[PDB]
RNA sequence: GAUUAACCCAAGUCAAUAGAAGCCGGCGUAAAGAGUGUUUUAGAUCACCCCCUCCCCAAUAAAGCUAAAACUCACCUGAGUUGUAAAAAACUCCAGUUGACACAAAAUAGACUACGAAAGUGGCUUUAACAUAUCUGAACACACAAUAGCUAAGACCCAAACUGGGAUUAGAUACCCCACUAUGCUUAGCCCUAAACCUCAACAGUUAAAUCAACAAAACUGCUCGCCAGAACACUACGAGCCACAGCUUAAAACUCAAAGGACCUGGCGGUGCUUCAUAUCCCUCUAGAGGAGCCUGUUCUGUAAUCGAUAAACCCCGAUCAACCUCACCACCUCUUGCUCAGCCUAUAUACCGCCAUCUUCAGCAAACCCUGAUGAAGGCUACAAAGUAAGCGCAAGUACCCACGUAAAGACGUUAGGUCAAGGUGUAGCCCAUGAGGUGGCAAGAAAUGGGCUACAUUUUCUACCCCAGAAAACUACGAUAGCCCUUAUGAAACUUAAGGGUCGAAGGUGGAUUUAGC
């Protein structure tokens, strides 16, 4: 399905007329009608619940919709425009030629936030199909260019093939410190373990009292291991007997409830400890939601993993 | 090459020697 | 190997529509439902009766517009209204399409005791999604 | 590969074409499939080295003959000139030899294109008057 | 696993974190700045920062657990540790001032030493050779030595020879026997050593 | 075979038989260079011209000799030695050290490539000694000819057919272990055979043209002798010759067949090599099970007048998310005939099929259209410092669902097993039509036995009660242990010794289960 320039030009004329129609339908100014408004209006007028968004109704600009097509690479006389046409990879080899030429001129003269573009992004800048070894050879040639004393002209070029990657900080978020009617500072957080959901209120000052659904923690958790879980966050930061806690937990069993409270208390306790202590709690596994939940049973087998006995042959 | 032609002669000669021994 | 509602790969010469090209696991993901009614919602009744009616209307329209249907029917129910939306070809004369619309809407309205409307969308040829 | 950069530049400067990279099967004998039914093939192929990197004849020597394209080629003492239309015995290894060849062909091509414009221009001026 | 490979195990050790910066080496400084960028698994609901945490006893307890019944497994463990301590206090009060010095009353010291006295130094692996399987003496890694000491202790207490004796009384009695290099679990170790000795000539059959 | 039509020839047609129709081709692997050399009569032109590897290295015969290792004997020490995947038998005047000591065999050199006609010849010395001043040439002769074998007389370390013993095996007339003979050695005579093959004849010459079926050790010219002409019968029969007497050489025919044969391609397979790995996975390892008991359930057998299908992996709580009547397709009896249907059929055929699936798949490949390689054969198509492949599409992948980007689902092509299903429904072909169709009544669906899956147990990490984890009791013939048996009640139903639930009574096997085996990261 090749698409000519005349075909795309007609598709853009339709999109601009339809863009004004869509704005007229919704009673909005056609001049200030953006692509975000188009998507909102199309989702209302043509509601689709299909799980894959690519299968849903779309009214995008032709440039966004249609794929990139290389233009004709020769004229009426049949002479190709580019001197590397007969390689079949004129854009790739023209780039290798340009990078190789810069490496030569340097000799005559003489990380965290960025990555190399992937093969599928190079294959779009060039508008050609590339092998994996072609991609490697090009990257090996760019790396060889950074190690050299590349100037400003040789730095704008390398940055074209570098894509900024947004590292996400692992630093734990801190809850706001609130104040009650009596003026006592406290923090509040939540935790989930299996099907248990907990919400804990940790007071800045206290004597070590913990109330779980209004009950003393040792009466609510008669099993000693459930109480060790409540001790774990405070003990790890040397704050046993320094805070009062009132928490509520629902769902799950006794152990899942102790785990949900442990996570809720640890997150809320992060408001009253130093930043270095919060990173130690994170590295100790006290601030991570356990993703381990029951696996579904599959049909045709006894359990989530166990298979029916392989019958004796 | 295979030895299939030799094998035919091998058996012929074996059976002949045994026949001569028997008679 | 799974067979259900799968048009199988060939030599690249078999035209399939969008409906035909998607196996059942794509239902509700890439393809929608061909009939929409409330019988299969939680707490709703008469799903069996809506299903029988749908099977009939599909067979009925196949034989009432023989060789004219270019895709599956889309069945819509709102209140007691029944809307039949069909994509048809442009071979039969328009007089015959008006006869069959009047005939089908009337006959189906008396059969199922509900107002039935037939909406025809014509295409020059069967719309091809891909060649398997 | 020692002269890939030099040869690619010589082609661009004279307004011609260079293929110094790995030669994929069928660039010439299957060009219509690879490039398109209206692709125009070269009218002349000039080999500055007739051997590939395993010391065998470049596949395009055979394929140029298959497509009935005349070939000019520098043929060293270890090369096979049978199928080269216009072979030129000469050293293909020394940079001084290879640079000379590029100067000569570049100069021959550049002069011939300038001559074509001179003749055409004169033929037009005289035509009007 | 529901954890992507990127998730690292949590390090639960208060001392590891309070250690001053100056004491740190350039290698240990890099590991600490690295972990600040890594994903950390949630701490399992077993091990905590408590000072009364013993990884060996927690492991022995899990090897006693039947069908996920940790409460019962933990109950038996603490009853065994209490039964060991009470038996030693009784031997201590009934002893003379001289013998009292040699009587150990810590059940954790007895438990650890009892297992170390049952760990086998050599092992035997079956090897197929010439159509007959041969038992062959082979060194055992430290992990395997510790596991076998525990598995033999639990197996002995589960033996039906014991009639109506509760596990805390059986296990406590077996630990104190092994603590004194006596009992059936020590004999099981000696037998493995005697069988490995008698198969000394077959050591060469090993290829690793 | 009949029949219709057609085709060929035609007063002929054509069944049987016979004849006509054949030597300038070959001989590394398809048949074929005869085990080797040398004549005559002859043939050749490779003989005069015109020329370059004489001597020495492991030819041959004879005589003499011996360094290493054995055997034997002797002294002194030891209690074992031998045998190996592991054993037994065997020896124990045995073993180890040292010394004396061959009619046997000839490390290293030898990575040399020599000698001889071939067969053969590789320790040392000496004697004799290696034809032909054109070439080819004896299957009508002559002289040779490995190993084995024969005759006679000797030697005898070691090896060793046969034989005996040991072991293995269903058997073991073998392979493995021990012992020992003929025999291998010498002398004197025979025998005259080898995959006697470097399966490639001697002499002379060439490297250009067409290089050339394939493979092998590139393709040919001149000349000559020998040999070959489908397979098998047949290294055979007969005749003849021979020191040969179960021998050797020469060597057919009848009957039989449409092949046999040579070399390759692809695939499969290999108790197939190397390398690297498997990740609940092959071994070891980890945990809980099955295999033992009772019971539940399927199947096989047996039984019954009394269905069917699945039935190695990939059947066996499978079609059934389900049989007291019904369901039902089965059996017995009775009844109806245009029949609920512009009839009907659960009748045969899943080896005619659609449909929906199993299986490898816990895979990543399939492939149109081109292009190129192989002399334009079956076939094959890659090396990134790249050498002929380009590849739409399909699958994987990606996306989506579920709690994430993880996991689990889902997905998973082309093909494989004529895999499953005509009894889901539909349907090709064939068959039934007063019956192979339709209806009614009643009935079967059991257990000598075997087996698969499961359930509950054999108990103290237990049993009962309270509680839902700080308790009290129980704990071996009144314990643990049946969801079984028997009796009663209830529920559903028109119908219940029959199905389910509860109660009472009863208190059995079982005391943790061999070989083997299942599941889980
Ligand atoms: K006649
Ligand atoms: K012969
Ligand atoms: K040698
Ligand atoms: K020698
Ligand atoms: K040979
Ligand atoms: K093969
Ligand atoms: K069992
Ligand atoms: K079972
Ligand atoms: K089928
Ligand atoms: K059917
Ligand atoms: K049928
Ligand atoms: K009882
Ligand atoms: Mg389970
Ligand atoms: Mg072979
Ligand atoms: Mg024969
Ligand atoms: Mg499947
Ligand atoms: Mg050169
Ligand atoms: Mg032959
Ligand atoms: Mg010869
Ligand atoms: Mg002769
Ligand atoms: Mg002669
Ligand atoms: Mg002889
Ligand atoms: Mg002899
Ligand atoms: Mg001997
Ligand atoms: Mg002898
Ligand atoms: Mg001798
Ligand atoms: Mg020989
Ligand atoms: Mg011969
Ligand atoms: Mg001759
Ligand atoms: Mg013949
Ligand atoms: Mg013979
Ligand atoms: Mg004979
Ligand atoms: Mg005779
Ligand atoms: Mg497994
Ligand atoms: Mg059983
Ligand atoms: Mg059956
Ligand atoms: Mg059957
Ligand atoms: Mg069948
Ligand atoms: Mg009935
Ligand atoms: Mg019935
Ligand atoms: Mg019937
Ligand atoms: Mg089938
Ligand atoms: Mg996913
Ligand atoms: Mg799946
Ligand atoms: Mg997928
Ligand atoms: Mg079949
Ligand atoms: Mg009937
Ligand atoms: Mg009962
Ligand atoms: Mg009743």
């Amino acid at each position: 399905e090749t698409y000519t320039e005349d075909f795309i030009k007609k598709q853009i004329e339709e999109f601009n007329i339809g863009k004004r129609h869509l704005a007229n339908m919704m009673g909005e100014d056609p001049e200030t009608f953006t692509q975000e408004d188009i998507d909102r209006a199309i989702a209302y007028l043509f509601p689709s619940g299909l799980f894959e968004k690519r299968a849903r109704p779309v009214m995008k600009h032709p440039e966004q919709i249609f794929p990139r097509q290389r233009a004709i690479q020769w004229g009426e006389d049949g002479r190709p425009f580019h001197y590397l046409f007969y390689t079949g990879k004129q854009s790739y080899y023209s780039l290798m030629h340009d990078v190789y030429g810069m490496l030569l001129n340097l000799e005559k003269h003489q990380v965290i936030g960025s990555r190399w573009l992937i093969k599928e992004e190079l294959e779009e800048m060039l508008v050609e199909k590339l092998s994996d070894l072609d991609y490697m050879q090009f990257i090996r040639l760019l790396e060889k260019l950074l190690t050299s004393q590349c100037g400003a002209a040789e730095e704008e070029f390398v940055q074209r093939f570098r894509r900024s990657v947004t590292l996400e900080s692992k630093k734990q978020l801190i809850e706001p410190v609130q104040y009650d009617e009596q003026g006592m500072a406290f923090s509040k957080s939540e935790g989930k373990r299996k099907t248990a959901k907990a919400e804990a209120i940790v007071y800045k000052h206290g004597s070590g009292r913990i109330k779980v659904n209004g009950i003393d923690y040792q009466l609510y958790f008669p099993i000693t291991q459930d109480r060790e879980q409540l001790m774990f966050p405070f003990h790890f930061v040397d704050r046993l007997g320094k805070h009062d806690v009132t928490c509520t937990v629902s769902g799950g069993g006794r152990s899942a409830q102790a785990g949900a409270i442990r996570l809720a208390m640890a997150k809320a306790l992060c408001s009253f400890v130093t930043e270095d202590e919060v990173e130690w709690m994170r590295q100790a596994g006290l601030l991570t939601t356990d993703p381990r939940v029951r696996e579904r049973k599959k049909p045709g087998q006894e359990g989530a993993r166990r298979k029916f006995t392989w019958k004796k042959r | 090459k295979n030895v299939l032609k030799i094998r035919r002669r091998k058996m012929n000669h074996h059976k002949y020697r045994k026949l001569v021994k028997k008679t | 190997k799974n067979r259900a509602a799968r048009v199988r790969v060939s030599k690249g010469d078999k035209p399939v529509t969008y409906e035909e090209a998607h196996a059942p696991h794509y239902i509700a993901h890439r393809k929608g439902w061909l009939s929409l009614h409330t019988g299969n919602l939680d707490g709703e009744d008469h799903a069996a009766e809506r299903t029988v009616e749908d099977v009939f209307l599909r067979k009925f329209m196949w034989g009432t517009f023989p060789g004219c249907l270019a895709d599956q029917l889309v069945l819509k129910r709102r209140g007691n209204q029944l809307e039949i939306c069909a994509v048809v070809l442009r071979q039969l004369s328009p007089h015959k399409y008006y006869f069959l619309v009047g005939y089908s809407e009337t006959l189906l309205s008396y059969f199922y005791k509900c107002p039935v409307r037939l909406h025809l969308q014509t295409v020059p040829s069967k719309v091809v999604y891909k060649y398997l | 590969r020692q002269f890939s950069y030099l040869i690619e530049n010589m082609a661009r400067d004279c307004g011609e074409y260079a293929h110094t990279r790995y030669f994929r099967g069928g660039m010439l004998t299957n060009a219509r499939l690879l490039f398109g039914p209206t692709v125009r093939l070269p009218d002349l192929i000039i080999f500055l080295h007739t051997l590939n990197n395993i010391f065998e004849p470049h596949v395009a020597v055979r394929d140029a003959a298959k497509m009935n394209i005349p070939t000019v080629g520098i043929v060293d003492t270890n090369c096979n000139p049978c199928l080269i239309t216009y072979p030129v015995p000469g050293n293909d290894d020394s940079p001084l030899a290879v640079h000379l060849y590029c100067r000569l062909f570049q100069t021959a091509i550049t002069r011939a294109k300038e001559k074509r414009q001179q003749v055409e221009a004169l033929y037009r001026l005289q035509g009007q008057k | 696993s529901r954890y992507s490979p990127e998730f690292k195990d949590p390090l639960i050790d208060k001392e590891y974190y309070r250690k001053p910066v100056e004491e740190l080496t350039e290698e240990e400084k890099y590991v600490r700045e690295l972990k600040k960028t890594q994903l950390i698994k949630a701490a399992p609901a077993g091990k905590t920062s408590s000072v009364f945490e013993d990884p060996v006893i927690s492991k022995f307890t899990n090897m006693m657990m039947i069908g996920g019944n940790k409460v019962l497994a933990r109950s038996l463990m603490i009853q065994t540790l209490e039964a060991v301590k009470r038996k030693q206090f009784e031997k201590y009060h009934a002893a003379s001032a001289e013998e009292q010095a040699t009587i150990e009353r810590n059940p954790y010291t007895i438990f650890h030493q009892a297992l170390k006295n049952c760990e086998p130094m050599i092992g035997l692996v079956p090897i197929l050779k010439g159509g007959r399987f041969y038992q062959v003496p082979v060194p055992l890694p430290d992990r395997r030595r510790r596991f076998l000491a525990m598995k033999w202790m639990i197996t002995e207490c589960r033996d039906k020879k014991h009639q109506r004796t509760l596990m805390p009384e059986k296990l406590s009695h077996k630990l104190l026997e092994a603590f004194h290099n006596q009992g059936p679990v020590i004999k099981r170790k000696h037998d493995l050593h005697k069988m490995a000795e008698a198969n000394r000539a077959l050591a060469h059959y090993r290829w690793w």
